[PDB]
């Protein structure tokens, strides 16, 4: 099976709890995953919302191409396992939602499921494994509300046929 | 004992701030030397003479570590500062793309190709040799900047050892699960601990700021003489091929030296 | 006369490009030192120690001229490099605007105010002292940048001596109608060749680029911690109140030395 | 009255004659003026054309303020005597042309009538004294043809402002 590679003592640091519900609880053990669930014909995952633009705190560009990406561009980041070591960078994947819709998006970043609760992350926990972290364009193309903010999805990397 | 784990996390973040402030001074000192002009006659000899005549010894803790077995791997021949002679293994191929996105592999691969110099001393020596020999460059200014760079790069990578113990203190459960398991070699543990020290997402985070710095800070102002060919490439090559890997190598060695703490 | 006057001018153009070459290195290492962190305990004392342990004597020509006692005013107490102790007279008032256009007077007035340190050594010393005492700054790196800055600013101003001699050969007749006139005192003619030597349009040309460099090259990148307060103004201050006037003061002294060529 | 402060041995350098007939002709003596004709109620001068914008050359900005000035701003430079060690920097002067028009312009630079024939001055001679070097907005406001390179004018610093 796949199981955690380690555990992480939580720290809150200077994190603003009154505006961040998800900061590290300070002393709580957070699991670490260099792994991800198996990749199959239609891999199950949790779709998440994020922007890959600049223009706030001072986070950096995406891991695969050293660049920022418009909210209007359909880009995703994968859990460390699925991300393997950039083996899927620039790859396009198909994402399918429960409402019956699909979309392609380009892998450009990693959703770090190992590191967290230090200053470089905003004292926030590691990403889960099994996460697909997507721009607002992916949500619009799927026709999802983006106020549910996590939805169950499937994703593939298999090719298609034309005529 | 989890107050201590949180306490170490607080000093890891302070240690991380100290490490990042070495970026600009290193990039500034390289650009100062390369803007000055060509290489002075026998200034490679003059730099060693200056190092010999002004031998700054390290902090005692580092001194004590530089004479045990695991730490003496970063001991350098007098009068060179520590770690400037440590050779990283060749880990990527001769045609590797170093600095632009490649579908399926990523960006900013860390390590040495067959054709890059062996250690930071060789590397900074070939850059100096790449310059014209000049009769007009001030020897005192040239030598001193070369000296100042050598102390900067060694002080930078040596902060890996305080960083390592700070990480160990916070993440002791993770590292002790490797440091006690007797099944594996000494080297097999060493590889495991580096696998857990690896964080390529923030190496890309660091190297991209280093790239931006080496471009903005090498801007040509009105009527300025251009920098030598490829000084901007060599700046990032210094971080990407030596500073980053040698630092995590130092901080891997530091963790194995502390296996009795479990 | 015709060919020698043309060839001197050709050498003056080459000498002024060497002079301009010192701008970026000086600005670079000031910023490298100020980004590095606070001042180390007894940093000034270890900087004289390093200077004495590595005493770089200059060009024989210059050294020949430094015990010229015409040129010995620009000789420093060992172990400090030449001209870093020479004091220019206070020429501006307490409240003079330094870097902004003033109607009726212009911009970038050159020279010292009452509250400006007397010489470059005091000035660079005051900036170092303005920083906080720090436990974590690397002494070897700090001292070496400090040393490198001292040799850069001294090498910069003493290029005024070759520049003066090049100016003399080309502008022979201009200077000797001053140097032969027995109506005037030596200091009265010294003042006149100084008005003959100064070119404030090119001073504004130079200080403009220095100001741009001090701003562009002190730019804060992602998650950089800011420079110490007033680093930009002190960089400009160094040029506008020391480097420009001391250089042309060296130029003037060299011209007086050569009244034997009329 | 006014005489030259000194003389200047000309040097062609790399002056590129085939496009600039004004190069120092190499071994000619060029007069130097820290002086200029007396300033009167209507001081006669030669109006010339110049751009104070940033372009092509490492020329550098103007002397009174550390700035460039767009060709639609009415600015002028004066020769060293009239420039008078920056005593007129920021001053506006009234320029009168023979066609009967007038304009106000800000003094913003110096027309160096001492230095020249070196690498920094494109190997071109010192400016004359008695020159008023003006942006294209001065020429347009005066209704003068810019292809007329130089015109005789008068200038004053009198007010003529009192209603």
């Amino acid at each position: 099976t796949c199981r955690a590679s380690g555990y992480l003592p939580g720290r809150s640091g200077n994190c603003e709890k009154s505006n961040d519900p998800d900061c590290c609880e300070d002393g709580k053990m957070y699991p670490q995953y260099r792994c991800s669930p198996p990749v199959t014909a239609s891999t199950r995952a949790v779709l998440t919302l994020n922007s890959f633009e600049k223009g706030k705190d001072g986070g950096g560009p995406s891991e695969c191409d050293n660049a920022y990406h418009s909210d209007q561009e359909k880009v995703v980041a994968l859990s460390t396992g699925w991300f393997s070591n950039m083996a899927r960078c620039g790859h396009r994947i198909k994402i399918s939602a429960a409402n019956g819709n699909s979309v392609y998006a380009k892998v450009v970043d990693e959703c770090d499921s190992v590191h967290g609760c230090d200053d470089e992350h905003n004292f926030e926990p590691p990403c889960d494994n099994n996460i697909v972290d997507a721009s607002p364009a992916v949500w619009d193309a799927l026709g999802l509300d983006q106020n549910v903010g996590m939805v169950d999805i499937t994703w593939s990397e298999q090719h298609h046929h034309h005529h | 004992s989890e107050a201590a784990e949180i306490e170490a996390g607080d000093r890891l973040d302070a240690l991380r701030d100290q490490l990042q402030r070495y970026e600009t001074p290193i990039i500034q000192t390289i650009l100062a030397r390369s803007a000055l002009g060509g290489r002075a006659p026998s200034e490679q000899d003059e730099v060693r003479a200056a190092l010999s005549r002004n031998a700054f010894e390290p902090s005692e803790v580092i001194s004590e570590w530089l004479q045990t077995e695991s730490g003496a791997r970063f001991r350098s021949t007098r009068p060179l500062p520590p770690a400037v002679e440590f050779i990283t293994p060749v880990v990527l191929s001769r045609d590797t793309v170093l600095d632009k996105p490649v579908v399926g592999k990523g960006i900013f691969p860390i390590g040495r190709r067959p054709q890059d110099p062996t250690n930071m001393d060789e590397f900074l020596d070939t850059s100096l040799l790449s310059l014209n020999q000049s009769s007009t460059v001030d020897l005192a200014s040239a030598v001193s900047l070369d000296v100042s760079l050598l102390h900067l790069v060694s002080a930078r990578v040596l902060l890996g050892y305080p960083i390592a113990l700070a990480k160990f203190d916070w993440l002791h459960d993770n590292f002790c699960h490797i440091l006690t398991n007797t099944t594996l070699s000494k080297s097999q543990k060493l590889a495991n601990i580096i696998q857990q020290l690896t964080d390529h997402k923030q190496e890309v985070n660091v190297l991209s700021r280093v790239e931006q710095k080496s471009k903005s800070l090498s801007h040509l102002f009105r009527n300025d003489i251009p920098y030598p060919p490829h000084t901007q490439d060599r700046i990032l090559r210094l971080f990407q091929a030596y500073l980053i890997p040698i630092t995590t190598q130092i901080e891997a060695a530091a963790i194995l030296d502390h296996a009795n703490k479990c």
